[PDB]
């Protein structure tokens, strides 16, 4: 009674055979915002069905010299549902997360792969290699949106803090004898009650094979991953005409 | 005159059907239930087996 999972919020359903477990970020769960801790007088729009359900983003292939990728949140539904919608249409935004992580393989492939929940993922450069140079990133690569980004030196994360002590947030690990989902409940997180989803990523979501895959030649050599990501308890304030970026 | 146990414990003779169902009134189309989120572990009411 713990491989197998329902995970059913609004509309949606995910059935799981190869189940862990379920992470819960911080041991907090998602929440609304007190008025002690408020500041903002407008009375903000609770929407309980509409946005708070699993949306499914896009799938990364899993090859043998796959290095690994990030989404930042929530850029990734700024474009999809009515989310999206009221993103835009709202200068405000509060919600915790629920992340889903898809890898099926076989019982004859073997694997590894870290899924992991870094918050402020500010994104380095390689200051040109010589460290002369003051570069920063482009917009395509730090807010890449649900199609993600691909690392260039995952041992730093791109950010020049190492892969090995990202075990100190939050994590699950997919290996293909064990398991094939990863979740990872996530709360808000940030200094403030209210920030807006498009300027400010509150954490990135790493997804990185520690374990390269490897199977014999007969078998599917195709092994996506995808991303499947329901808000919860999402709070939505200030209400103005709708902006991309 | 039954004396062997081989004959007092039977079931043979028991006419009675024994039935593992029982028809209850059904007038109205169920109601249906207030129901929320579920994000647990053990229970999947969505896996079957045909």
């Amino acid at each position: 009674s713990d491989r197998v999972a329902q995970l059913t919020i609004g509309n949606s359903t995910i059935t799981t055979q190869e189940a862990a477990n379920i992470i819960v970020g911080y041991g907090e769960w998602p929440s609304y915002c007190s008025d002690d801790d408020a500041t903002a007088v407008d009375k903000p729009t609770r929407p309980d069905v509409s946005v708070n359900r699993f949306y499914t983003l896009d799938t990364k292939l899993w090859e043998k010299s796959s290095k690994g990728w990030y989404w930042k949140f929530p850029d990734v539904l700024t474009e999809t549902g009515v989310f999206g919608q009221n993103a835009q249409f709202h200068y405000l935004y509060r919600s915790g997360f629920c992340i889903h992580v898809q890898c099926n393989a076989s019982k004859f492939h073997q694997g590894a792969l870290l899924v992991a929940i870094l918050p402020e993922y500010v994104i380095g450069t390689v200051a040109g290699g010589t460290g002369t140079e003051d570069s920063h990133p482009p917009y395509k690569q730090t807010q890449p949106g649900a199609d993600g980004f691909e690392l260039q030196h995952p041992y730093v994360l791109d950010a020049g803090i190492p892969i090995s002590q990202l075990t100190v947030c939050h994590h699950q690990r997919i290996n293909l004898r064990t398991n094939n989902c990863a979740t990872i409940i996530v709360p808000y997180m940030n200094t403030l009650p209210f920030d807006s989803a498009l300027n400010h990523c509150n954490f990135g979501l790493l997804v990185v094979p520690i374990s390269p895959l490897d199977f014999d030649q007969g078998a599917t050599p195709v092994i996506p991953i995808t991303i499947t990501l329901a808000p919860m308890c999402s709070e939505f304030a200030g209400l103005r005409q709708a902006v991309t970026q | 005159g039954d004396r062997v146990a081989d004959v007092i414990e039977s079931s043979i003779g028991d006419s009675v059907s024994r039935a593992l169902t029982q028809a209850l009134p059904a007038p109205t189309g169920q109601n249906t239930q207030v129901s929320s989120h579920r994000l647990d572990t053990g229970e999947v009411p969505a896996l079957q087996a045909a």
